[PDB]
């Protein structure tokens, strides 16, 4: 599952988390036998304005 | 790991069971042992270690405090509730690098519901000369904390101009006290006549109004 | 195990504060030191920790930029430096040592850091006279800085029924509190009541009488 | 809710940080998000949305504009402030049904204090034929806008008889222009000889008086 | 998202005025329409909003009696009805579209309402001659209705030092303004200066020479 999120809310991508993104956009199950990878993309996805 | 704690304020009579439940987003368990710790902080004092690990008791901790639970559910139990046990209690996790504390829980003793003693005070003339006038509403010897102080200036609802202060529980009376101050400019204060404080509380059948006219 | 800290540092916004934690009763070379923040009447937030033996310092993600942690094993002291202070940073900081697998196990007293633009202002005190059983009166202390202000009645001769409410921060940057007391109706016309207010940072000792 | 807009009139040079602060009577935070809005209105143009929500930027809004704050305390910041930012800014709430706008701030470009160009205009003869006489006081290229203009007719102060006009800041000169008109009937106008305009301003060490004799 | 309005509504006190706001660039049925009042050079106050699909109208408590809102989805426009106009009601009114959780998000030009019992009157312009480096001269335009008046110097050939001050409304209900120019004292006796005043509502074109 690939997407773009705000820098702060990466802490909400985890089992048993709460917040706008976790509880409304992308909710991750409690078990989640898997991995989460996040990296900065300010150079790629940010344009002037 | 975000920690979610059971109700912030607990009211139990002396000698009764006090249970504080703290839940963790991930499992605090690691290397077999549990890293879920319980801290106590008396106001005006640094936090004190009560329970290191899930159940092991810290140094100089009476037998009253007991820790239980595992995984993502933990509990702190105080059956012989004592007057000294009034403090703020935190649940903390030590499994991961960011040590996260709980929302905190304040323990207060329960007593019989008491009718608040309502009072109002107009500003002093010396204060009026200063171009600023503060009217005071006083609530003395009331329990519990739940109380609403409403300002009626010429039967008009005021908001965003009143500051409320609550004292800690009394050592002997064990009742809260509150003071709500409305601050205004002298020209604005002297443009109105009737000033009323409305007190909404559990122990009153109806809210109690205390009103006076200026001068 | 004894930990000693600085006392009530006050700084204007943007300033830098270097803060000390002396350790005694243990080696200090075999136990790491953690620093934790607590806003008044709030929960606790872990700032970060240092290894005294090897200068490996790791901070919380939120406080990584603003805070620098160092150690001085010669004097057995830990130092925390806060740069570019804001109004949010005003809080009580604690230095703790590791123990019982707890991160901040053994804490040392606690030191209050206050960030504000306004300087010292003398308190202005006004009597809350009783309205025309048990009656009430008091004194209001407004526009003072900083804490604390010690208020008593009749130089401490009247203590029962005395409620000194905690200070509240106004939008102007100052503080105000109310010291109230309830007296029997028969003593209104007989006994004089005076509130004594003492503000040591401003050297302001004021005695105001309350009359009906 | 009543919105108070601290400083509502500021002058800043190019490349300077400018802060306009808004405070609300009641909390405007709802559903987690903030419902506070910042609008920009250039002269002769409808207001344009700068900042919807506490921080989110509107369409076609340069990154210079920033919004911050929480609860009831909010701020608008323009650090790389530049030419066409001279406009009137509003802080507005959307939490409750009655939408309320702030007082508004006229953000103006600063320049060093200058000495006003003071000159006087006697009434025209064709005007005097029509039974009216208007004497004008002209202040050209002065900064700031604060200035005191007093009419002196035979060493007498006149009030409730003068009309004041001030133009907008020049794009290039960045200095104000000011005009005071004192109007009288012909019979009262000829009844006195010495007519003077006295100006007080920061760029003047003492008030400057320009006087003329009728005829 | 283009919003178009009417222009320059003039009425005597006691009448009624209808404002029309056409909408384009959006379906006009998914976004409510808000009306905002602004006295010239003053703050803004929200009047009320209307829902296009269902004629659900909400009004401010102050403007509930004197304001009516209607919506025409057939022609994709909104109408405001003002009754019993008074001197206070003279102001610029805006129609805006809801967006970004803003009530009045996208604003459309603006329509001016002038409430006054006066009638069309021609301006009178008077040469404010120089008093007997650089000196100042100009023209005074008085007793005209309504605003605005086009003022120029030498048919636009004199632009340096031209300051046309905004008009001020008088107790009589008429307008007064002044247009001044600074010129060198050398050109007082040589160069000819004429102020041109144009008032279309009365169709008054005046060219006045200024001389010392």
């Amino acid at each position: 599952d690939s997407f773009v999120i705000r820098g702060d809310e990466v802490r909400q991508i985890a089992p048993g988390q709460t917040g706008k993104i976790a509880d409304y956009n992308y909710k991750l199950p409690d078990d989640f036998t898997g991995c989460v990878i996040a990296w900065n993309s300010n150079n790629l996805d940010s344009k002037v304005g | 790991i975000v920690l979610t704690q059971s109700p912030a304020s607990l009211a139990v009579s002396l000698g009764q069971r006090a249970t504080i439940s703290c839940r963790a987003s991930e499992s605090v368990d690691n290397y077999g042992i549990s890293f879920m710790n319980w801290f106590q902080q008396t106001p005006g004092q640094p936090p004190k270690l009560l329970i290191y690990g899930s159940s092991n008791q810290g140094s100089g901790v009476p037998a009253r405090f007991s820790g239980s639970g595992s995984g993502t559910d933990f509990s702190l139990n105080i059956h012989p509730m004592e007057e000294d046990d009034t403090a703020m209690y935190f649940c903390q996790q030590s499994k991961e690098v960011p040590y996260t504390f709980g929302g905190g829980t304040k323990l207060e003793i329960k007593r019989t519901v008491a009718a608040p003693s309502v009072f109002i005070f107009p500003p002093s003339d010396e204060q009026l000369k200063s171009g600023t006038a503060s009217v005071v509403c006083l609530l003395n010897n009331f329990y519990p904390r739940e109380a609403k102080v409403q300002w009626k200036v010429d039967n008009a609802l005021q908001s965003g101009n009143s500051q409320e202060s609550v004292t800690e529980q009394d050592s002997k009376d064990s009742t809260y006290s509150l003071s709500s101050t409305l601050t205004l400019s002298k020209a604005d204060y002297e443009k109105h006549k009737v000033y009323a404080c409305e007190v909404t509380h559990q122990g009153l059948s109806s809210p109690v109004t205390k009103s006076f006219n200026r001068g | 195990v004894q930990l000693q800290q600085s006392a009530a540092e006050l700084a204007r916004p943007g300033a830098s504060v270097k803060m000390s934690c002396k350790a005694s009763g243990y080696t200090f070379t075999s136990y790491t030191m953690h620093w934790v923040k607590q806003r008044p009447g709030q929960g606790l937030e872990w700032i970060g920790y240092i290894n005294p033996t090897s200068g490996y310092t790791e901070y919380n993600q939120n406080f990584k930029d603003k805070t620098t942690l160092t150690a001085d094993k010669s004097s057995s002291t830990a130092y925390m430096q806060l740069n570019s202070l804001t109004s949010e940073d005003s809080a009580v900081y604690y230095c703790a040592r590791e123990g019982h697998r707890v991160g901040p196990a053994y804490w040392g007293q606690g030191t209050l850091v206050t960030v504000s633009a306004a300087s010292t202002k003398g308190p202005s005190v006004f009597p809350l006279a009783p309205s025309s059983g048990t009656a009430a009166l008091g004194c209001l202390v407004k526009d003072y800085f900083p804490e604390p202000v010690t208020v008593s009645w009749n130089s401490g001769a009247l203590t029962s029924g005395v409620h000194t409410f905690p200070a509240v921060l106004q939008s102007s940057g100052l503080y105000s509190l109310s010291s109230v007391v309830t007296v029997p109706s028969s003593s209104l016309g007989t006994q004089t009541y005076i509130c004594n207010v003492n503000h040591k940072p401003s050297n302001t000792k004021v005695d105001k009488k309350v009359e009906p």
